[PDB]
């Protein structure tokens, strides 16, 4: 709560992760996915969504929720794959230069077409 | 015919023949399909002809070597408006917000300061599928539970989809249910008839689209009688109402039944209800019935049998026979 | 002058001698006027009750045509007439009243002989059309006003300084008084404080007394007529009559009688707490104002199971989907704020949030209206979480509205300038 207070949230959430805490970090860590989407950092959402898949998974050790959180695992992975994806795009269609290679924006187009057939993530 | 060149302008293309030069403006993106919509003429000086539009500027030609420049009637805002008044620049916003040209309709209105002038642009802008600037004006505007509404359909891309949302806002409930049912996710349009209460177009959008929306409405449109006052067509939804997984859902409509039909002369047909009654609830609301239709019949019975069993003592006093009232008479606590 | 008014039956006379009959809407000491007689008064009070007079001579009251019947005071003058449906109250300024029957061919005693002051001078006197409710004791009016139940036999006293009902607003003092023409039960008062409001009561025996309507007197009205429905009549201040339709009978000034009972049904259970009896009175009429008025009623008790039939009826769909996304939220208050803010109650939402503790929703509201400053209050307070945020979406508009100075600051605040 003091990095919190101290608006260091990155490290907050990682604080409270490391602190046992499964009330605080999620919730500070799905604030920070909803900023961060709600700009244009899809990579960082990604990220961020990458890190809740994981220490939800690391959650699930529990017996008594693991059916309730490998499916939000498996969502979340899903989400991270999707989001670091669209990344690319949208740099690609916003500045004025290019940065990738083209193959690789075809690529990578192709692949978000035939993952998000009729529900769309949020910004994208 | 001389399209309009000005960059920002989409689609004007003045024609023109002798004496007259109208305005007329395609429109792509609407909610009621593409259009192509007049919007004023003009007069033009004996012998000219047309040669380019640009801002409202026809440069046109004479019958001798000499371009001359007009002024369309329609594109007036160009110059400043506090020549202008406020019976000139309703007008104006008129025009302008046919051409589409919605900047310069937010400037008149800022001048204008009026609420239904805001008002007005607010509802073009949201027939024009033009989602971003529709909030612009309705932030000002102040209306707060549409600001929501419009932030939370801005992430939508289907043309249809965005089309009956849209069309809803602007409280024309026919034609979203017309582009809703075009669109990807067509049960949006049961949702807005679930929600706007109306449940017999709820049933028909639902059994093409959803089977188990079917129970359940039926269920609601059955109570919807019941508390309008129908309790025939309402019990026979009621039946159709009955599903097989919600023991809450299912007595619901039993106990539907049991009370419609207990309106309607079925002492007999209602009768069910003696023992179809799963719960004390149950026989007490029967007992509401029962004190309904001037039972003694069954006043009598249900105030004998229910959870509302001292009730009998009122049940009977309503009639002769003093067994009740005074086998009761220990089991009451009203003295 | 005193300038002597009165209002029955649709009609109101006011010393000038205008007479309006609003029913037909035709404009032309004491006056008094009904649809077909206009009284014009030696009596401290006269009245026709079809072609009769109550002349209240000494000790007295006697009946004449344009002798008919008598009746005898053992009391002091009254100087205190009221008709009133079928029934007259006579009441003396001694602490003596009586009331008598009309419904027969004569005047006839539906209660005996009282006094008030064994039960509690009398300022002024008036009747319900039932009869079967009778004030405002003293020269100068005070603040309490009495009433006496003629079927149950005692009194009620409620004072306006503590606002307590004794069975036997604290800075006014009730002046006038009136009944509704309809129902017995409605009941106003015309208080100045020691300006001018009006105060509509319903008298429910079940209940007790109830405040009804509370709004104060309007500029160009100077004292209460009285009513009738559904319009508040106020004498104006030099068509000298002003009628207000009642708050809750805003649209239905021209549906019929039987719609309008049901109006005054609905409006009899808002007065009491039963929200469920006036939603199942009001249950055929297809008028969105009567469905706006109880959805405003929900707001204003907190009861959103009933709410959201209503706003089906209404053609507001926008709210009802918004209702139905909203009941995810984990809170009571926090539902009835965004059923309000989708019903045109803006402050309302404010201060259900604030008590709500949902502060990041509270910043959404100011975000949604033109509170963008306010935004930035809760967000620098209580988020410090969508302070990124808040900041971001200012930035966002500040560059919407083509200043991009305030704009570049913004975004380097929510460091997104990058």
């Amino acid at each position: 709560q003091w990095l919190a207070e101290n608006d260091r949230f990155e490290e907050a959430q990682k604080a409270f992760h490391k602190a046992g805490r499964q009330r605080e970090a999620v919730q500070v860590l799905e604030q920070l996915t909803n900023n961060a989407v709600a700009e244009s950092r899809f990579n960082d959402a990604a990220y961020y969504y990458w890190m809740l898949s994981m220490q939800c998974l690391d959650i699930a050790q529990d017996p008594a929720q693991k059916d309730t959180m490998l499916g939000k695992f498996y969502h979340f992975q899903r989400l991270a794959e999707l989001y670091h994806g669209y990344h690319a795009i949208h740099r690609h269609t916003e500045d004025p230069f290019s940065v990738h290679r083209p193959e690789t924006l075809f690529n990578i187009s192709r692949f978000l077409l035939h993952s998000l057939p009729k529900d769309t993530p949020s910004g994208i | 015919v001389l399209w309009e060149n000005w960059p920002m302008d989409k689609g004007v293309f003045i024609a023109y023949d002798d004496d007259k030069v109208y305005t007329y403006v395609f429109h792509k993106d609407t909610i009621q399909g593409a259009k192509v919509i007049l919007a004023g003429s003009t007069k033009v000086p004996f012998a000219h002809k047309p040669l380019l539009l640009y801002n409202g500027e026809l440069t046109c030609q004479t019958q001798s070597g000499k371009v001359n420049n007009i002024y369309l009637s329609t594109h007036g805002f160009l110059s400043n408006l506090k020549d202008t008044g406020p019976d000139e620049l309703r007008p104006m916003l008129a025009q302008n917000l046919m051409l589409k040209r919605f900047s310069d309709a937010w400037e008149m209105c800022r001048i204008l300061n009026d609420e239904a002038a805001w008002n007005e642009l607010a509802r073009a802008c949201l027939h024009h599928m033009e989602v971003e600037f529709a909030i612009r004006v309705y932030r000002r505007i102040g209306n707060v539970g549409i600001v929501m509404s419009l932030e939370q359909i801005k992430g939508i891309e289907d043309y249809n989809l965005l089309a009956g949302h849209l069309a809803m806002f602007t409280n024309d409930y026919n034609l979203a249910q017309d582009l809703y049912l075009a669109s990807s996710c067509p049960i949006a349009a049961l949702e807005m008839r679930r929600d706007l209460q109306h449940w017999d177009s709820a049933l028909q959008l639902a059994k093409h689209l959803a089977p188990d929306q079917i129970p359940f409405i039926s269920k609601e449109y059955a109570i919807q009688l019941e508390f309008a006052g129908d309790y025939v067509n309402a019990l026979a939804h009621y039946e159709k109402g009955i599903t097989g997984d919600n023991k809450e859902h299912d007595e619901a409509c039993l106990a539907g039944v049991a009370q419609m039909s207990i309106r309607m002369g079925d002492i007999r047909r209602g009768v069910n209800q003696a023992l179809k009654h799963p719960s004390r609830v149950l026989k007490r609301d029967c007992g509401a019935i029962l004190e309904n239709m001037k039972q003694f019949s069954e006043a009598a019975q249900l105030y004998e049998k229910g959870l509302y069993y001292d009730k009998a003592a009122s049940v009977y006093i309503r009639s002769k026979n003093w067994a009740k009232v005074g086998d009761l008479l220990p089991h009451v606590s009203s003295p | 002058r005193a300038m002597s008014s009165h209002f029955h039956q649709q009609v109101a006379a006011m010393q000038v001698l205008n007479v309006c009959f609003l029913s037909t809407g035709v404009a032309h000491s004491g006056v008094f006027a009904t649809k077909d007689a206009v009284a014009v008064w030696e009596t401290p009070v006269l009245a026709m009750h079809e072609e009769n007079v109550y002349t209240v001579e000494s000790n007295r009251v006697q009946v004449r045509t344009w002798v008919k019947q008598l009746l005898l005071f053992s009391e002091g003058n009254p100087c205190f007439l009221d008709i009133c449906g079928n029934f007259l109250v006579v009441g003396t300024d001694l602490a003596h009243f009586k009331s008598f029957d009309l419904s027969r061919r004569e005047a006839k005693a539906h209660c005996s002989c009282r006094s008030l002051a064994e039960l509690v001078g009398i300022a002024s006197l008036r009747c319900s059309s039932s009869g079967s409710t009778i004030i405002l004791p003293s020269n100068s009016p005070d603040s309490k006003i009495c009433f006496y139940d003629v079927e149950m036999d005692t009194v009620t006293v409620f004072d306006f300084k503590t606002g307590q009902i004794d069975r036997r607003l604290k800075n006014y003092v009730p002046v006038n008084h009136f009944w509704d023409q309809s129902e017995p039960r409605l009941f106003v008062c015309e208080a100045v404080q020691e300006d001018v409001l009006i105060l509509s009561f319903f008298i429910s025996e079940e209940h007790g007394f109830l405040l009804h309507e509370s709004f104060p007197r309007p500029a160009t009205s100077h004292s209460l007529l009285g009513m009738e429905v559904p319009y508040y009549y106020f004498t104006r201040k030099p068509q000298m009559v002003s009628r207000r339709p009642l708050r809750d009978f805003v649209g239905l000034e021209d549906c019929d009688k039987a719609t309008r009972d049901a109006m005054l049904h609905f409006s009899f259970f808002v007065t009491i707490g039963d929200m469920d009896e006036a939603f199942k009175s009001i249950k055929l009429i297809k008028s969105e104002a009567v469905w706006e008025n109880m959805a405003r009623m929900c707001v204003k008790t907190q009861r959103l199971d009933v709410a959201k039939v209503c706003l089906g009826n209404m053609g507001h769909a926008r709210g009802a989907r918004a209702l139905r996304e909203a009941e995810q939220e984990p809170e009571l208050e926090a539902r009835v704020a965004v059923l309000a803010t989708q019903l045109g109650m803006l402050e309302d939402a404010e201060q259900l949030y604030r008590k709500c503790k949902r502060h990041d929703l509270l910043n959404k509201f100011y975000q949604a209206a033109g509170r963008w400053q306010e935004a930035l209050q809760v967000a620098e307070h209580h988020d410090r979480v969508h302070l990124r945020s808040t900041y971001h979406r200012y930035a966002g508009h500040l560059e919407a509205s083509a200043d991009c100075s305030r704009a570049l600051s913004y975004y380097e605040k929510s460091d997104t300038h990058r």
